[PDB]
RNA sequence: UUAGGAAUAGUUAAUAAUAAUUUAUAAUUUUGAUUAGAUUGUUUUGUUAAUGCUAUUAGAUGGGUGUGGAAAAAUAAAAAAAAUAAUUAAUAUAU
């Protein structure tokens, strides 16, 4: 189970055991009711085990979710953002940049002036 | 690819037909033995035109040298220690191919040269970029290593299962 | 109808941001007139248009350029006393009215030649104009300014075009500079001048045009202008030796690659002043050159100087012979615009190998050529290398007239 | 392969064309460098064939 | 490199085990040197004292090989082929004897057998190269028929004139539509060969 | 082309290999040019788990209301110390606790010293930007012994993972040049007491018994079972 | 198509892909055998591909000179006729 | 110039052109003299900077030690000069026929 | 995967913008309106100006000019050490600044330690050295550490150094630094000029007389 | 080589690539599918008169009845036929002097004529791919290798030229007495 | 409506962004139609205007050359003579900016790009009195083949001709 | 090619002219031009005794991005696309 549109693990109910799995073709999987994708998909599996390589892949599931929700054409792992109408502050009824309070932003912090007091008690 | 030649001609012409000599000019060098510098002799070859002058020669045995000890300051061409006109023809001094020309240096001089004449100039001006060579001292026909065999990939009339008349008018 | 119209329409002329006003507008108009584009305009003898004008579809090809140049006579003819005014603080400085005399020159030059059977006016007006007196105004204004003359670039050009004027329009070039440094002379030449007050050329193309200018400034008196020294080889006046010496000066022809940028008829002005030089001063040369040391440092400068021109001047002549449209043997503009750099530099590279515009950038420079010998560069180049030589050199054993005339021969064939 | 030095000169003569001395001194020579005598035997009796 | 190839085998020869320290000195940086150079140091390895000082120079002479652009020759690969039971140097690849033990167990086994030893006439030849074939197979047919307006075809068409009849032709021309050109609808003569290829086809 | 995979063999696109030549396929893309890559995504990215419960400060913010505890600011120096050691040492955090900025020293690459790969860069020359862990370092390549004559640059020495012995018989001063370490076929005598070749041309190494193994349960050949 | 098997080298990243190319040693010397496996068949592709190459040279060879000598005759044959319709024109 | 004797290579002083030639004749040219002697017209630059003197690591190591790299530039800023100073004796063994053999600072 | 065929070549390798979907239509006249009034909104222009068609972050002089205009965030500074800080970040902290700090302007900066606000600015450009500018400290560079904190009397800070010095930088620590701050010894230096151990509150219990 | 890349036809190389013996089909049903063994390029041709190299045969997938078995009754006369035409000499020009690439259908239909070894996707599912190791390969190679003349030799007669002339030969072929 | 697109696509041509954030604001304020969803903030509220400035700077000095600098109110001057040498950097390096050509613009701006314009007599239509200057439609108005069916003619003759 | 047949032009050639400041008695067209209309073409179709009449669906595409060898790039059941994914067969798609 790797792709999507290849649900393979919702198929385990179709099968009897491991004899029953291997010897099923493409046609008794048509006939137990599996769609073409996800039967090709563990006629191609079945196929690979049997030539020596386990089905050992990266499931793909996460990194597509990923990349669809951007508008890429071709689906094909790129990156294309979203511009929308308004993308600067001035347009988004910002008049101006904003001023920082400087008299507020220097003023001494609590724990510097318990530590003032601190200072001048153990100074006397 | 403007070679100024547009057609085949399998023969060669009179403009490119020159009268050469073979004119060989010692050179006085100094090799080292056990017990010292000895005085020996390097003979550089040239093709030299029959009408050229001296001063053409001299500068025949410069750009055809090809060793960085040989035309190392400027020297000059003599015969028998009685040195050359530059200005002279070949043949107003008799010249040929049996003649001792010597070439006598002035080591405390440097030779500075501008070699902007190509070493195979002829009058059709085909000149190669990366010659390195006298045009006398090379091949005529040799293998081409630069080049790529390329065989027909396009057919043009037929294409298939059965030959008949396979569109030879095309 | 021109915007010179609106301020000669009954205004008051005595004012001096109208006569601004008119020689920027003059100027405006002159310069889109020599910088317009003439694409597609071409003027070719059409039987149709004998009774009329040429069509309405056809104006901007055919009738534009003409109608142009006649407005720019028929406002010359109304303009030339406002800007320069007949010689007695003044209105306008000697720079603009320099280049509003420079600007009317160049349309002058470029100015429509084919008349037409169409054309109602008289055919004398399709001949250049006569601007002898604006230079002498020109003059007069500039002489009474002091440092109009300066060691800059743009002075250089400048001093280039004013003794181009001069050269031109019959005026002399005396008149120009103030008269303290023409006193205790009779009467000193166009040629004389430029040698005598030259400054010293930053590139290469500023030399070739002085160097010809000095050659075409003085047709019959090119014996007189660069003659230096006497019969014996004897220095005679220092001050043609001083501006000789400058004009080849070691900023223009020092590097190795100083002509890269000569073209195959600017290298023969270059071959014929050495030339020149050459021969009106034949026995300082024979006897300097061969085996002779001498005490003043004038002299050997200048000696070093000529023969490093005659060397390069040689070497690009071997260039442009024995390498014909080759990429070393192209030509650009000096300060020539490479657009590829400033495309590079205001670009973010975030990859430097990365080149923006590269497949178009690398083919454009303003104006990059392939420089080939013609057959009247090579006929006179095979003339000057020869003059170069001495008399009592063979020119049959040369191995450069000879190349010359063999690529005559071939490229003919 | 050398055995194309003496294909070439064989199609030069099947499209119908007059192979010159230059392509049978050419065939001939590199037939030689490689070794292979009668190849150039073989180019000689094409030339003489034609 | 031929110069100095002499003076490295001499060196070799006379037995001094002083001509590798020749051939780094002189040859190895400085030279386009080919694989003869350590076909002959090898013997000059192979006389150490002891078999590390043969291995470890055998191995540095294989990196030069790799470094320096210059690939071991067939005989130098075979010198140390020689002498594996004691060296125990690799010299052929992991991917050269894959392939040499399945073509040579595989060519033994075909030679060995007497079936597979039948000529195969679409394995063993090409029967044709030509671009043309070598006989007449009777097309093309130079003429129209019924229905067929368009003679001459033209662009890749072999038709060269109407069926039956034509505007009236001078020169070559007459002569080809009524005489010369092909003709394979003809019941009795097929089209005509060139001399003289009809004389001895005559019957 | 210059260097082929199996030479010209074209049976399936897979036998040419992954990469049909070590220089650029196009001229255009210098950046293509064939060479040895350093996994980045795992490297670069250091532990974010390590500053939790710890309050960093901008450069910018110098304003008094935003200051913090010196031992809050202490702690804070000591959270971006190990988030920056987390993954990794670099060569620019290695050179500079070393003495004459680490010049002589051989660096190497986790990776460089196991299998029969043996490598080390001698360094020569580091010039520090003032984000001082980042930055251009350079060296003289040492494989299998030989070494290049040249300093080249030193490829992904910003990304950690390199490693050093500091030995102070290596060790050049800023007055001096750096030496280039000799070549054990070329410069010094070849002894096999002082160094011995892990590898060589034509040379493979011998499989180990727990790879054949899980090839053979992978393939099928012995019988794995739970 | 290159295989991701699930024990390659994971890269943690919310802005690309989940996996890696970097294998593990054991998945570089499998590799390595499918490798040589491959190699072999390689071999005896590419040593057929110069076989039928040489093959298709040697026909070419036989068959243009054969072609030569027919087409000399020929050419021979009609230069005599053109000739002789020559004289009789 | 250790191995085989090079013409040009070891003069008695510089080379004497013209201040006009200068530019022409000088660059291209190669000569090795004796002593830390800097030509005139001329502004001495020393390289300083251990990332450009790291490319003499194998001429200071394998040939004779470099002691300072300077860079001359002259006053129209257009004929650069590259000035190494070594310090004897060579590493590498000189020929007596060598143009080596002929430098005091190379044979002591 | 890559972008060299959906956006302009000159945003090649390009990461790190707000949106590169902005710098594709520029030149349309309703954003290109849009980028004339942010360049205002920005600041530090006197004229309209619109940045490059083949850029898509700000040139170096207009950046180099907004970093040099921008006002701090510290604003009248009452200490000589908070004027250190202002000389820090324009020394330091320049627009693609080249120069390193030094230990010794790092000693700098904690000689002038007055109040204990002044530590948490002397303790953050040892940070920085640390972790920014990756310095490796001097052999004194604890002496100057130690005596800085003592002026405004945090001693949790100089004995938090000592369980972790080499993630702080301090190579070296000599051993009566160590034994005054976890118990061992009552003093931590010697004094060469007045002859007496540091602090003065020690003083009065172990040199009962003043020499030279 | 795109901004929209076709997603369902990638290919490796851009177009048009290097030539490809495919085995093409039609627009029809199963039950009368045939197949064409052309030459073509990577990418198809679809801006062309000319949208294939070479047409090398046909393929008919659907077994026919023996209509020839009681001509001469062999072994497995009375089977079922598969018939393909095979452009021999087409495909050997096209495999080795323009050294094309091959899928694998044509691969395993080829091999089934003779022309070529079986394909590497024709897997045997009871043996398993082999195990190497160095040094038994070794072992076997320094037990039994060829000469370096032999092995040449064999190089040359099986890449270089297949007909050198014996001795016997170029006694015949040397000119006689009239002109020796 | 028209008036308001061709004056803006001028002013911005033209380098004015205030005259052009100007017109979009007083477009949406009178009520014109297809710019009541344009409305742009002023962000030259506190700035005066252009031609004051040139005005005051011929004739606080510190303030006077200094006018022309716009700044967002977290920024602050240089000293007046490192901020005069700051302001001839800008000057050099807008000017090298704009003398560099687009390669593939014939030298024209944007806004002349594709902007073709005949009046609306020329695509099927005729006199009406609220276009003053309006662009003819586009060919895809009015396609072929809906018209009139194939091999006939159909009543517009330099319809799709621009 | 037009049931009611007349003018056309970023124009023709030369050229030391890339990137045409010049020269010319320039160029197309009643042997049918330009424009307007209809309009992919094509011995593949149909018919007939028919060199007649009648049909057509290969394709291409100067401002979307100077990238790329080539713009053909905003969407096509394969043209299998760099590890033998699978290559027994039929549905090969709905699923
Ligand atoms: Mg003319």
């Amino acid at each position: 189970d790797i792709h999507r549109l290849r649900p393979t693990s919702d198929f385990k109910a179709s099968f009897k055991d491991w004899n029953d799995l291997f010897t099923c073709d493409k046609r008794q999987l048509r006939v137990r009711g599996i769609p073409r994708m996800t039967r090709d998909a563990i006629r191609t599996a079945v196929q690979a085990f049997q030539n020596g390589n386990p089905p050992e892949r990266f499931d793909t599931k996460e990194e597509w979710l990923y990349y669809k929700q951007f508008k890429t054409v071709d689906y094909s792992y790129r990156v294309i953002p979203e511009l929308p109408e308004k993308y600067r502050p001035h347009q988004s009824g910002i008049d101006q940049a904003p001023l920082p309070d400087y008299r507020e932003i220097n003023k001494m912090p609590q724990w510097a002036e318990c530590e003032e007091r601190r200072q001048s008690k153990k100074t006397v | 690819h403007d070679t100024d030649r547009h057609y085949w001609r399998a023969v060669t012409d009179d403009p490119r037909v020159q009268h050469l000599i073979p004119l060989r000019i010692r050179f006085k060098i100094f090799t080292w033995v056990t017990s010292g510098w000895e005085q020996r002799m390097q003979v550089v070859q040239i093709m030299a035109p029959k009408d050229s002058t001296i001063a053409q020669v001299k500068d025949l045995v410069i750009v055809e040298n090809q060793s960085p000890y040989l035309c190392v300051s400027s020297f000059h061409l003599a015969i028998d220690g009685k040195e050359l006109d530059p200005q002279k023809t070949l043949g107003e001094y008799g010249i040929t191919e049996q003649s001792q020309i010597d070439a006598i240096e002035q080591n405390d001089h440097l030779l500075h040269r501008d070699d902007e004449r190509p070493r195979d100039w002829t009058v059709d001006e085909i000149t190669a970029e990366d010659v390195k060579r006298s045009p006398y001292k090379e091949m005529e026909m040799q293998p081409l290593q630069n080049l790529a065999p390329r065989y027909e990939a396009r057919p043009k009339g037929y294409f298939g299962r059965t030959y008949y008349s396979g569109m030879k008018q095309s | 109808p021109s915007p010179v119209d609106e301020c000669l329409r009954g205004g008051s002329s005595l004012d001096k941001r109208l006569i601004q006003e008119v020689r920027e507008r003059f100027v405006s108009f002159c310069r889109e007139y020599v910088l317009m584009d003439t694409s597609g305009m071409k003027s070719t003898i059409l039987s149709t248009e004998l009774n009329a004008g040429p069509d309405y579809e056809h104006y901007d090809r055919r009738l534009r350029r003409k109608r142009h140049w006649l407005a720019i006579r028929h406002r010359f003819e109304d303009v030339r006393y406002v800007i320069w005014p007949d010689v007695v603080n003044p209105s306008l400085t000697a720079g603009e009215m320099l280049e509003a005399l420079l600007w009317l020159d160049a349309a002058s030059t470029f100015c429509v030649r084919k008349v037409h059977p169409s054309d109602l006016g008289d055919k004398s007006e399709f001949l250049p104009l006569d601007l002898q007196r604006e230079v002498e105004v020109v003059a007069c204004h500039a002489r009474r300014d002091l440092d109009f003359f300066d060691p800059s670039a743009t002075s250089l050009e400048q001093f280039t075009a004013c003794a181009a004027l001069c050269v031109n329009h019959r005026v002399p070039f005396s008149l120009f500079f103030p008269a303290q440094d023409v006193c205790g002379d009779a009467s000193v030449s166009t040629g004389q001048c430029i040698v005598a007050n030259a400054p010293s050329p930053h590139t290469a193309l500023g030399a070739v045009r002085i160097m010809a200018l000095i050659s075409e400034g003085s047709g019959s008196d090119i014996g007189k202008t660069i003659m230096f020294s006497d019969a014996f080889g004897a220095v005679t006046r220092f001050g043609i030796l001083r501006g000789l010496s400058r004009v080849m000066s070691v900023e223009a022809f020092g590097c190795k690659d100083a002509l890269e940028n000569v073209n195959e008829s600017e290298l023969c002005i270059i071959l014929h002043f050495c030339a020149e030089v050459r021969e009106q001063n034949a026995a300082f040369f024979r006897r300097y050159e061969a085996s002779e040391e001498d005490s003043d440092p004038q002299q050997v400068s200048f000696l070093a100087k000529y023969q490093q021109l005659s060397q390069i001047a040689l070497a690009r002549c071997k260039r442009l012979l024995y390498h014909p449209d080759s990429p070393r043997a192209q030509v650009m503009s000096e300060d020539g615009y490479i657009p590829l750099v400033e495309l590079q530099r205001h670009a973010e590279g975030t990859n430097k190998a990365a080149l923006i515009h590269y497949n178009l950038g690398i083919r454009s420079a303003q104006g990059m050529r392939r420089v080939a010998l013609g057959a009247q560069s090579s006929a006179r180049l095979a003339e000057l290398v020869s003059r170069l030589e001495e008399a009592s050199a063979r020119v049959s054993g040369n191995t450069l007239v000879n190349d010359l005339v063999h690529h005559l021969s071939h490229k003919a064939a | 392969i050398p055995q194309e030095a003496l294909h070439w000169l064989l199609r030069m003569i099947v499209d119908n064309f007059n192979p010159q001395h230059v392509h049978y001194i050419a065939a001939m020579k590199t037939l030689q460098s490689a070794g292979e005598l009668d190849m150039a035997r073989d180019v000689w009796k094409i030339m003489e064939r034609q | 490199a031929d110069m100095h190839l002499q003076v490295v085998e001499t060196m070799v020869g006379c037995g001094t085990m002083k001509a590798n320290d020749y051939f780094v000195r002189n040859v190895l940086r400085q030279f386009s040197w080919d694989s003869r150079f350590l076909e002959a140091l090898y013997v000059e390895y192979r006389r150490q004292d002891d078999v590390d000082m043969w291995a470890e120079l055998t191995k540095r002479a294989l990196v030069w090989t790799a470094r320096y652009n210059a690939p071991a020759s067939e005989r130098l690969r075979r010198l140390i082929e020689d002498d594996y039971d004691t060296i125990r140097v690799q010299t052929r690849t992991f991917r050269e004897l894959a392939v040499f033990q399945f073509r040579d167990v595989e060519e033994r086994r075909h030679s060995r057998d007497v079936v597979n030893e039948l000529p195969n006439p679409w394995y063993d030849y090409v029967a044709h190269a030509l671009p043309f074939p070598d006989r007449d197979a009777g097309y093309p047919d130079e003429y129209g028929d019924l229905g067929q307006w368009r003679a001459p075809g033209g662009p890749g068409s072999p038709v060269r004139g109407p069926g039956y009849y034509a505007p009236p032709m001078e020169g070559e021309h007459q002569r080809g539509y009524t005489a010369e050109w092909r003709d394979l609808r003809n019941p009795m003569r097929p089209p005509e060969f060139p001399t003289p290829w009809e004389r001895k086809y005559r019957q | 082309r210059a260097d082929p995979l199996n030479g010209g063999s074209s049976m399936t696109l897979g036998s040419k290999g992954s990469k049909l030549s070590p220089e650029p396929h196009r001229r255009r893309m210098p950046w293509t040019a064939a060479k040895e890559y350093v996994p980045g995504v795992v490297l670069n990215a250091r532990d974010k788990m390590v500053l939790d419960g710890v309050q960093l400060l901008d450069i910018e913010s110098i304003d008094r209301a935003s200051q913090l505890d010196p031992l809050e600011v202490l702690r804070a120096v000591v959270a971006t110390r190990e988030y920056n050691i987390s993954t990794g040492k670099n060569i620019f955090q290695l050179a500079s606790q070393a003495t004459y900025n680490g010049r002589g020293q051989r660096f190497y690459r986790k990776e460089w010293q196991e299998g029969t790969y043996d490598k080390y860069v001698t360094l020569s020359a580091i010039d520090f930007d003032r984000d001082g862990n980042k930055g251009t370092a350079y060296g003289y390549i040492t494989f299998h012994g030989e070494t290049t004559t040249r300093p080249v640059q030193v490829d992904f020495a910003d990304v950690p993972g390199w490693y050093m012995d500091f030995v102070e018989e290596r060790a050049v001063p800023f007055t001096g040049i750096v030496p280039p370490p000799p070549s054990i076929g070329t410069d010094v005598p070849v002894d096999p007491h002082s160094y011995r070749l892990k590898a060589y041309p034509y040379y493979d190494a011998p499989n180990p018994p727990e790879f054949v193994e899980r090839l053979l349960k992978d393939r099928g050949v012995l019988p794995d079972t739970p | 198509r290159q295989i991701r098997p699930y024990y390659n080298l994971p890269s943690k990243s919310e802005h690309g892909r989940k996996m890696t190319g970097f294998l593990t040693p054991y998945r570089h010397w499998m590799w390595k055998q499918n490798e040589l496996w491959r190699n072999v068949h390689e071999a005896q592709f590419e040593h057929l591909r110069r076989v039928y190459k040489r093959q298709w040279l040697e026909s070419f060879r036989v068959n243009a000179d054969e072609y030569i000598y027919k087409y000399n005759i020929t050419k021979a044959a009609q230069l005599a006729q053109w000739e002789c319709e020559m004289k009789e024109q | 110039a250790a191995s085989s004797p090079v013409p040009h290579i070891i003069g008695s002083k510089h080379i004497d052109v013209p201040r006009e030639h200068r530019l022409r004749l000088l660059p291209g040219m190669l000569y090795l003299l004796d002593g830390d002697t800097l030509p005139g017209e001329f502004t001495i630059n020393r390289v300083l900077d251990p990332t450009a003197l790291q490319y003499y690591g194998r001429l200071s190591s394998q040939i004779v030690t470099v002691e300072a790299v300077r860079m001359l530039v002259p006053d129209d800023l257009r004929l650069l000069c590259n000035c190494i100073t070594f310090k004897g004796p060579l590493h590498l063994p000189v020929a007596p026929y060598a143009s080596l053999a002929s430098l005091r600072g190379a044979s002591q | 995967a890559s972008l060299r065929y959906r956006r302009p070549y000159w945003m090649m390798f390009l990461k790190g913008v707000d949106n590169w979907k902005i710098y594709t239509v520029i030149q349309q006249p309703d954003h290109q309106r849009t980028e004339m009034l942010y360049q205002a909104w920005l600041g530090g222009l006197d004229r309209p100006y619109t940045r490059p068609k083949c850029m898509a972050n700000q040139p170096l002089w207009l950046s180099k000019k907004r970093h040099m205009l921008r006002k701090e965030r510290l604003d009248g500074p009452e200490t000589p050490l908070e004027k250190y800080v202002l000389e820090w970040h324009k020394k330091f902290h320049s627009f693609q600044g080249t120069e390193r700090p030094t230990p010794d302007d790092l000693h700098t900066a904690l000689d002038l330690v007055e109040r204990p606000l002044d530590l948490s600015y002397a303790l953050q450009l040892l940070g920085q050295c640390r972790n920014l500018n990756n310095i490796r400290f001097a052999k004194e560079t604890f002496l100057v550490f130690l005596e800085a904190c003592l002026r405004v009397g945090r001693r949790d800070c100089a004995e938090y150094a000592l369980e972790h010095a080499e993630p702080l930088g301090f190579w070296f620590i000599d051993e009566d630094h160590r034994r005054y701050l976890q118990g061992e010894q009552t003093w931590y230096k010697l004094s060469p000029l007045d002859n007496l151990y540091y602090p003065v509150e020690e003083n009065a219990k172990l040199n009962e007389g003043r020499k030279p | 080589a795109r901004a929209v890349i076709k997603r369902r036809s990638p290919q490796l190389w851009g177009a048009p690539g290097a030539p490809i013996i495919r085995m093409r089909g039609h627009h029809v049903v199963w039950k009368f599918q045939s197949y064409d063994l052309v030459v073509e390029h990577t990418h198809k041709r679809r801006n062309s008169d000319i949208r294939l190299l070479h047409y090398l045969g046909k393929h008919c997938p659907h077994p026919q009845k023996s209509l020839w078995s009681p001509d001469t009754p062999v072994a497995q006369d009375r089977h079922l036929f598969m018939l393909t035409t095979v452009d021999i000499d087409a495909f050997k020009y096209w495999f080795g002097v323009k050294r094309c690439r091959l899928s694998m259908k044509p691969w395993a239909l080829l091999a089934k004529a003779g022309l070529l070894p079986p394909s590497l996707t024709q897997n045997s599912k009871i043996m398993p791919k082999p195990l190497f190791d160095k040094e038994s390969l070794m072992r076997y190679y320094l037990a039994n290798r060829k000469d370096e003349d032999v092995m040449a030799r064999e190089k040359y007669l099986n890449y270089e030229n297949s007909m050198v002339k014996t001795e016997e030969e170029r006694a015949a072929e040397r000119p006689v007495a009239p002109y020796l | 409506p028209t008036m308001v697109k061709f004056y803006h696509d001028c002013l911005v041509r033209n380098n004015r962004p205030r005259e052009a954030s100007s017109l979009m604001r007083l477009a949406a304020e009178r009520g014109v139609h297809g710019y009541e969803d344009k409305w742009e903030a002023d962000v030259y509220k506190g700035r005066p205007l252009d031609s004051e400035v040139m005005n005051e700077s011929e004739g606080q000095a510190s303030s006077l050359a200094f006018a022309s600098l716009m700044l967002r109110g977290d920024q602050r001057p240089l000293p007046e003579n490192l901020q005069a040498l700051l302001e001839e950097e800008t000057t050099r390096n807008i000017e090298a900016e704009r003398s560099v050509p687009v390669p593939f613009s014939a030298g024209l701006h944007a806004t002349e790009i594709n902007s073709v314009f005949r009046p609306r007599v020329y695509r099927q239509l005729w006199y009406k009195w609220q276009h003053i200057a309006n662009r003819y439609r586009p060919t895809a108005a009015l396609k072929r083949r809906q018209l009139a069916p194939r091999d006939s003619p159909t009543g517009i003759p330099g319809f799709y001709r621009i």
